């Protein structure tokens, strides 16, 4: 390329140095230690005792060479509350007769049809621990009696069985593991204010006993503590179980898991950010604490939080910190987590209804922001580096300025310029023969460097000729040679990229299987049970 | 029928004892419990306290704890309450009502004594 | 303890004049039980468990109310009705009677 002289129309400077900012290497982070409530799904589980009788009522056709059932009627029947604490309690003994109301008469049944005994409460044979039963007779009693003619016999067995009962949110009955539904609340009572609770039967049916202590059947052995055990009647049997105040036993919110150091972060402002490193979960909340007066039977989630925010106080953190408050921090997180949260100070310094869902939110917001925080810390440093790197730089490009000043122009704009030192700003200028045979051979075209062609002879009179370079040998040309050999100055930077990972379903059971788990399944054994009369009976067809 | 037949009017010392006693006659006495109230003249009436004589337990007020204490004999069928540190304000007529041992719907005084008129003087 | 505040204490009513008298209780308690005693005679009782009557009660006595209110109504006065009432509870230790309503028959 040829290079015009250039003159004092266009001047320009070099840009001087330029500041930037720095990276925030400080967030406002807050240790502490906490504990994570989730919606208590599981119910109310308690252990009763279940009375009994269980009357059969058999009829035999009794035939010269045969007997044949006619009909068997089998009967449950209440064992009075009397009868509990008076025969069962004190000697372990049942009578052998039943009196009951059904169809609105007074009935009774008789076993064996004979007169009334006490008899003693056996224990079954395959009692196991924690399904006991007692009972009396193991016989049925049946009358096969004269030829032709039909015969009725009853057996009265009076049965104890141990039973679990069950109660689910609000409380209002519960389940005994017989099957049987009790529609009553279990926190019922008719003293010390608990007659607020549902009661569905009548008041007649219910009873309380006061200072009880109970007797097992099997030890006869009365136990140390007294309680106050509720009684109900039932048209089926007589349940028995001991009486707690609602709000001593039932919370609304179950303990889940505790963080021992938890961070709250409050550097994203409105909000906090409860970051634990050991659940591996982020759990952002807002400001204000939730208020557990709103919450329905939300008591033991502050009593079994400093409960244990102290027990690992007393752990980990004793010799060198100190809580705050003594009361911790209650706040209701996304999602449907209660974050009981207590500080950690150094020695040196309209009912609300919580459902719970799944935590694979948090376990995101937790590995997103624990990847974007450390990104964003590397890449403000080297945004710095590169700032600082190029003002230091700077100076050296100042200095080739004074000496050779056309190559900072033609790297800052990238067109080969030519520009002249006019003082301390610089002033930019934006046929082919081999040479003359006889310092550089800047004689005439038809030669400085970069392939520029001066005007003139500057010399004392290799040399790179386009893509070639020209041997010189006490000033005569010898030949257009190539040099192969290069040395590099340049450092390489070989960053690759992050290839594409693609994410398929998996699961470890899938719906259908985890709901085909269990012997029975009670909508597939119904509709199998009621199709019986259609499928090996005729309904359709009617004599005449 | 049920009776309870209750002991008679009693003049007694300051700083004395006295013992109340009440006979049952009538039911089977050793399952019911034995009720004991305070009517002083011209006002209410307030609760002593009860005893199950069958389980010997016995529930009592507050104000009473330390001015009477309730014992039942199993054989001649009586209840007693004995009444010490006498004070011109225990001058009253004490009744004995019997109430059952069980919490229903239909558990209330449902047979009483007749009375026993104490006077605290000199 | 628990308060029972009769609210009528002396009642002067005419006889064939239907007059109510309530029972008001501090806490809510279960049911109520009411007794009659006259000058010189030991308590009787004359309604239990809120609104059941006792053995050898007239009709014309009936009750009602729950929770903290409670109330005895009699339909047709007579002479032979005139008494002190107390209301009782045993839903808490101690058992506390009520005050009394000396009912008057005003002849």
């Amino acid at each position: 390329y040829v290079c015009p002289p250039p003159s004092g129309s266009t001047v320009v400077r070099l840009e001087p140095e330029q500041a930037c900012p720095e990276y925030s290497q400080g967030r406002n982070f807050t240790e502490g230690i906490a504990v994570l409530f989730k919606e208590n799904i599981a119910p109310h589980k308690f252990k009763a005792h279940i009375y009994y009788k269980n009357v059969i009522v058999t009829t035999v056709w009794s035939g010269s060479t045969y007997a044949a059932i006619t009909n068997r009627f089998t009967d449950r029947v209440p064992v009075p509350v009397q009868e509990i604490t008076d025969v069962i309690d004190r000697r372990g003994k049942c009578v052998s007769k039943a009196e009951y109301v059904r169809n609105n008469h007074k009935v009774t049944a008789f076993d064996r049809d004979e007169n009334p005994v006490e008899v003693d409460l056996r224990p079954s044979r395959l009692n196991a621990l924690g399904t006991r039963g007692w009972h009396t007779t193991n016989d049925t009693h049946t009358k096969i009696g004269a030829a032709g003619f039909y015969h009725t016999g009853t057996s009265v067995n009076c049965i104890v069985e141990e039973v679990e009962a069950r109660s689910v949110y609000p409380y209002d009955s519960f389940a005994l593991s017989t099957g049987d539904i009790v529609y009553m609340s279990p926190f019922y009572g008719l003293r010390e204010g608990a007659h607020g609770e549902h009661i569905g039967y009548a008041p007649g049916r219910f009873q309380q006993v006061e200072h009880y202590y109970p007797i097992d059947l099997d030890s006869r052995l009365r136990a140390s503590e007294s309680v106050t055990r509720n009684f109900l009647r039932t048209p089926h049997f007589t349940v028995a179980w001991d009486w707690a105040p609602k709000t001593r036993r039932v919370c609304s919110l179950a303990k889940w898991r505790e963080a021992e150091e938890m961070i709250r972060d409050e550097t994203r402002d409105g909000s906090f950010r409860f970051t634990s490193r050991a659940l591996g979960a982020s759990f952002v909340s807002d400001v204000t604490q939730l208020d557990l007066q709103r919450v329905h039977l939300g008591d033991c989630v502050l009593r079994e939080a400093s409960e244990a925010i102290d027990a690992i106080y007393q752990r980990r953190y004793n010799n060198t910190h100190v809580l705050a408050g003594d009361r911790p921090e209650v706040y209701l997180a996304r999602g449907g987590f209660v974050v009981a949260f207590r500080p950690l100070i150094s020695n040196e310094l309209g009912h609300l209804r919580i459902t719970t869902g799944s935590a694979e939110f948090a376990r995101l917001q937790f590995t997103y922001d624990h990847i974007q925080a450390h990104v964003n810390d590397m890449l403000g440093r080297i945004a710095a580096a590169w700032c600082e790197l190029q003002n230091k730089d700077r100076t050296l490009w100042s200095e080739m300025s004074r000496l050779n000043p056309s190559a900072v122009a033609t790297a800052a704009l990238g067109q080969r310029v030519s520009a002249r030192m006019l003082g301390d700003v610089m002033a930019i200028s934006r046929g082919v023969y081999v040479q003359n045979s006889m310092s550089r051979p800047l004689v005439t075209f038809e030669l400085g460097d970069d392939n520029e062609l001066l005007i003139s002879r500057d010399l004392i009179e290799y040399f790179k000729l386009g893509s070639g370079y020209v041997y010189y040998e006490d000033y005569s040309y010898v030949r257009m040679v190539e040099v192969p050999e290069t040395i590099s100055t340049r450092v390489t930077l070989n960053l690759t990229l992050l290839e594409d990972r693609e994410f398929l379903p998996l699961e470890v059971y899938t719906r259908e299987e985890l709901a085909d788990t269990g012997l029975l399944d009670y909508s597939e054994i119904q509709r199998r049970n009621q199709l019986h009369a259609l499928k090996f009976y005729d309904i359709d067809r009617v004599v005449k | 029928e049920v009776q309870l037949q209750q002991s008679g009017p009693e003049l007694v010392k300051p700083g004395a004892s006295v013992k109340i006693s009440c006979k049952a006659s009538g039911y089977t006495f050793a399952d019911y419990t034995m009720h004991w109230v305070k009517q002083s003249h011209g006002k209410s009436l307030e609760w002593i306290g009860y005893i199950n004589p069958y389980s010997l337990f016995i529930d009592s007020n507050q104000k009473f704890k330390n001015k009477a204490t309730l014992t039942v004999d199993n054989s001649s069928y009586t209840a007693y309450m004995e009444l010490r540190s006498l004070t011109s304000e225990d001058s009253a007529v004490y009744y004995c009502a019997r109430f059952p041992p069980y919490y229903g719907f239909d558990s209330h005084f449902d047979y009483w004594g007749q009375g026993t008129a104490l006077t605290v003087s000199s | 303890q628990i308060v029972l505040s009769q609210s009528p204490a002396i009642l002067s009513a005419s006889p064939g004049e239907k007059v109510t008298m309530t029972c008001r209780a501090s806490s809510s308690v279960s049911y109520i039980y009411w007794y009659q005693q006259k000058p010189e005679s030991s308590p009787k009782p004359w309604i239990y468990a809120t609104s059941n009557l006792a053995s050898g009660v007239p009709g014309r006595f009936s009750g009602s109310g729950s929770g903290t209110s409670y109330s005895l109504t009699i339909s047709r006065v007579e002479a032979e009705d005139a008494a002190t009432y107390y209301c009782q509870q045993w839903s808490y230790n101690p058992y506390t009677f009520g005050g009394g309503t000396k009912l008057e028959i005003r002849r």
